[PDB]
RNA sequence: UUAGGCGGCCACAGCGGUGGGGUUGCCUCCCGUACCCAUCCCGAACACGGAAGAUAAGCCCACCAGCGUUCCGGGGAGUACUGGAGUGCGCGAGCCUCUGGGAAACCCGGUUCGCCGCCACC
RNA sequence: AGUGCAAGAGCAAAAGAUAGCUUGACAGUGUUCUUCCCAACGAGGAACGCUGACGCGAAAGCGUGGUCUAGCGAACCAAUU
RNA sequence: CCUGUCAAACUCCAAACUUACAGACGCCGUUUGACGCGGGGAUUCCGGUGCGCGGGGUA
């Protein structure tokens, strides 16, 4: 890259399809996840603030509790184990 | 079904649109109640340059207010069908506007559930008109 | 059940393709392996389909080599008729080839190396370069293509 | 400058006017010829000139084949003849020229081309059953200005 | 509507009968939701709840289930919007709940209105909301002191089919000792 | 749900159009400003109080496809593109064969004028 | 459209406008991520907490500066609380 | 309305394919102890070629 912050590259991934623009459905803002439950990463372009680093988008984490109303969830980043503090709006059940 | 159907008068707004006011006076006797500051947007060549800032004047009837005031004032002016809107709206001169609609129009003024009012209650520049004209004055 | 002959050196092979063929315990070149015909070995034989040679035998055939070239889990006990009869969960070649064939079993499953080390083709293969369609050895085989093949590497 | 520089597609469409500036302008005087005030419904025969291989036509080729086509059809049916040719594409392509050794290499700009891919009809003519011959020889004093080889391939004409 | 590209809002946006924004603000508290709605004629509270295919509603009351226990008054005014929540909260704590956000929906949040009175009322039936007392309207408005005095300036009885003539707060009075009562059917 | 409230999905729900519906019921329009509250001026709105009138709006019910949208049939198309393989072809840019995948535009015919959850209610 | 300034992205009963009020551009201490993909490395940054004290709001709630990604500086020494 | 063309810094669409997590089969590990963890010792931080995809350059 030309520069190395952290929204380099994120155009697409952080650009809502035309249709999903627009504040966002208080629901999934609102979810409750219980510890070991299986949740993937995805921002949502419409909500600014309980992301995590865009390079983790399309992880499929494991939420090990919470800190606030935020959770903290445990992916492998390559081989590297991490820990990830995101809000429910950028999360969803797997299966 | 006519009832609920036959125009009416929504509101009566007059205003001077003068450029900097003083005349606020004559409205308040020329229709009874207070009038409000008006100001403008957007800099302007002719020594226009501030923004907000007193401008203009207006005053907004309704009730008695509104047809106690068009009683001595639509006298004064020489209707034409041009001086009509699309929507049965006329003004004329100070310029004093006459907003006419039918009776549910709160519909669309409203907080909750408002909507729209659909182009069949839509009142029409006839139908203004008529009304109107059916009401102490001539046509075009 | 297709029967998997690798007629392709490991050199310049894909890793990822490599690694597929091992997991179908198949080590050296014109060694063969039986697989089922399921969605999972499906995928693999897809991937591996440019470096060896497959098909369905006929139930003879697949008599034929697993006479000459199948071999025990573990020693050098010849494998015949009585062999099988003692050890497997059949009477004779016949009914483990029947079984295979069928899919009920595997060679692992009745103590037999999962793999048959046949030997290089009498008369020649089709050549390793081309497709049977095109007049090569590689890829799909017809079960008479596959026995012809089969057999001359008995 | 030969065209062995340019007639290949080696490199990304470099097309973007908003970030590229000083682009040569055309020399393609006319893309639609003949009586253009007339359909092309109204003619007989419709013959167009198709590229063989794919490649990028610099715009200067454009113009003296079009120009080498269409004097040959007014020359032959006249200043106002009854037909109409169509050269169809448009150089869209900018080209560069690196004009100090492999340093700082990027080129600057100096003309234009239109990509054709092999197949695809560069002009097209309509003409009348009797000057459908005079076309051909248009076309092919045409395809002798262009890169490719070109077949002269004619569509609605069954009056051979 | 106008092609691929255009955004149409949400339903409830679109039928303007839902603030998302403020729903969400709502939604935060982790509480259930002390619905307080109202007509030209009624007053609603319903004490919702969130769900996974849509809200879950464990109680409410009508202001026109309100007459059930001895209501002949109009159904559109202070006392009854109390009553009303009261009615709500009392049923409210039947199935175990006992806490509460208020949510006006789109109503103003004007000093002694309806919604807020439905909200006093939903308190003294034991259900705990957060609220603020100087906001409230005062005790005797509630009980429909203000109506009274209005019917005080007759010439013409302010209610149409005679319900009384100088009108009732006292019977607000007894409709309330009824509510908070121990045996009533909830 | 013979008209209500809170919603989930967030156009299959949009745009536009037709027909039907309400005596102490419901939603409304509607009537009215003593109060709580309100308008940088207007009881317009917000708020409060209320039933003389009305089903013309809205709303709900039944429905129409011209525009927009979703999905589906047939055609375009196993085309375009493509993961794996080749002592196959081409001066070359590049193409082809085998194996595994596989569009988009567009046309024609259907589908779509919301579906679903909770509560309340002749 | 606007949202201070590059570009890309976000935003409509608002993240924009106006009006009013206000000083959270607050103190203490962390979790995590980033800086440095994977994979160790400082300053700097961000998101998310707990504690204290406040502002506004009916209240939920919002406010750890400006919608998001640039606007930054070790040890030694000095001044300062 | 019709008719002729385009996009590395366009997108109403949209692959092959790459990739997170999980289950299944396969392979492997539980005396050949895998996976993971702690510690000792390094060498290394001029690379090159083919193929696929490239960016620059007439090459
Ligand atoms: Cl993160
Ligand atoms: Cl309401
Ligand atoms: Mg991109
Ligand atoms: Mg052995
Ligand atoms: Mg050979
Ligand atoms: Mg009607
Ligand atoms: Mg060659
Ligand atoms: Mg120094
Ligand atoms: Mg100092
Ligand atoms: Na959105
Ligand atoms: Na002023
Ligand atoms: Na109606
Ligand atoms: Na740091
Ligand atoms: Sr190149
Ligand atoms: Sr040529
Ligand atoms: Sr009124
Ligand atoms: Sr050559
Ligand atoms: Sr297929
Ligand atoms: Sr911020
Ligand atoms: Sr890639």
């Amino acid at each position: 890259p030309s520069s190395n912050g952290p929204l380099e590259g994120t155009r697409g991934k952080l650009k809502n399809k035309p249709r999903d623009r627009g504040t966002s459905p208080p629901q999934r803002a609102v979810e409750e996840f219980d510890d070991g439950e299986k949740v993937h990463l995805k921002i949502d372009p419409s909500v600014p603030n309980g992301r995590f680093h865009p390079r983790f988008d399309g992880q499929t984490g494991t939420v090990e509790g919470k800190q606030g109303d935020a959770y903290k969830v445990d992916i492998v980043d390559g081989g590297k184990e991490k820990t990830i503090i995101v809000t429910a709006a950028h999360l969803r059940r797997q299966e | 079904f006519h009832e609920m159907r036959e125009p009416r008068i929504e509101k009566v707004v007059v205003h001077m649109g003068i450029g900097h006011a003083n005349a606020e006076d004559i409205l308040g006797e020329i229709t009874g109640q207070m009038p409000v500051r008006t100001k403008a947007k957007r800099t302007v060549g002719e020594f226009d340059i501030r923004e907000g800032d007193p401008i203009g004047a207006k005053v907004t009837l309704r009730d008695e207010m509104a047809e106690e005031f068009l009683q001595t004032a639509l006298p004064l002016a020489e209707l034409a069908t041009s001086q009509f809107d699309d929507t049965g709206n006329f003004s004329f001169g100070l310029d004093v506007t006459v907003n006419l609609v039918r009776p549910g129009y709160r519909v669309a003024k409203r907080d909750k559930a408002s909507r729209s009012i659909p182009t069949k209650h839509r009142l029409n520049p006839a139908d203004a008109v008529a009304f109107i004209e059916s009401t102490y004055d001539v046509e075009v | 059940m297709h029967a998997l002959v690798q007629l392709r050196g490991e050199v310049n092979m894909h890793t990822d393709i490599q690694d597929t063929l091992e997991m179908l315990n198949i080590h050296h070149v014109n060694h063969c392996t039986l697989v089922p015909e399921t969605d999972a070995y499906r995928g693999m034989v897809a991937k591996v389909n440019d470096f060896v040679a497959f098909g369905e035998p006929s139930q003879e055939t697949l008599e034929t080599v697993l006479a000459t070239r199948a071999e025990p889990l573990e020693g050098d006990a010849d494998v015949d008729d009585e062999w099988v009869a003692e050890h497997t969960d059949y009477d004779d070649i016949s009914g483990l080839a029947f079984a295979l064939l069928s899919e009920e079993t595997t060679l692992r499953e009745q103590g037999l190396s999962p793999t048959l080390r046949l030997h290089p083709p009498r008369g020649g293969h089709d050549g390793v370069k081309h497709p049977v369609k095109e007049g090569g050895q590689l890829g799909k085989h017809d079960t008479e293509g596959i026995d012809d093949l089969l057999e001359a590497m008995r | 400058k030969p065209a062995s520089m340019y007639r290949d597609i080696d490199k990304p469409a470099y097309t973007r006017r908003e970030y590229i500036t000083g682009i040569p302008g055309s020399k393609i005087a006319q893309h639609k010829m003949g009586r253009k005030q007339k359909d092309a419904d109204d003619y007989p025969v419709q013959i167009s000139l198709i590229v063989e291989e794919t490649v990028q036509l610099r715009h200067g080729s454009l113009e003296a084949s079009r120009l080498s086509a269409n004097r040959h059809l007014i020359k032959e049916l006249g200043e106002e003849g009854d037909y109409k040719m169509t050269l169809r594409k448009f150089p869209h392509q900018v080209l560069r020229e690196n004009k100090d050794g492999m340093r700082a290499a990027f080129g600057k700009i100096v003309g234009t081309a239109a990509r054709v891919q092999a197949g695809e009809q560069l002009f097209t003519a309509y003409c009348n059953v009797e000057d459908a011959e005079h076309v051909k020889e248009a076309f092919r004093r045409a395809y002798n200005k262009i890169t490719p080889s070109c077949r002269i391939d004619s569509s609605p004409a069954g009056n051979a | 509507a106008t092609g691929p590209r255009y955004k149409v809002p949400m339903r409830r946006r679109r039928e303007a009968r839902t603030d998302y924004h403020q729903r969400l603000r709502l939604l935060k508290s982790g509480k259930p939701r002390l619905v307080a709605r109202k007509s030209n004629k009624h007053v609603r509270a319903q004490l919702v709840t969130l769900g996974p295919n849509g809200d879950d509603t464990l109680a409410s009351a009508h202001s026109s289930d309100l007459a059930e226990y001895g209501w002949e008054a109009p159904t559109g005014n202070m006392p009854s919007a109390y009553l009303t929540g009261l009615l709500a909260g009392l049923r409210a704590q039947e199935a175990g709940v006992e806490e509460a956000v208020l949510d006006i929906g789109l109503n103003s949040p004007t000093p002694g209105s309806k919604v807020f009175a439905i909200q006093e009322g939903a308190i003294d039936a034991g259900l705990d909301i957060p609220h603020n007392d100087d906001v409230l309207a005062d005790w005797q408005r509630t009980r429909g002191a203000h109506i009274a005095e209005y019917d005080e300036q007759l010439e013409e009885p302010l209610y149409s089919g005679d319900f009384d003539a100088a009108d009732l707060p006292e019977h607000f009075d007894e409709l309330r000792e009824t509510l908070l009562d121990g045996d009533i059917e909830l």
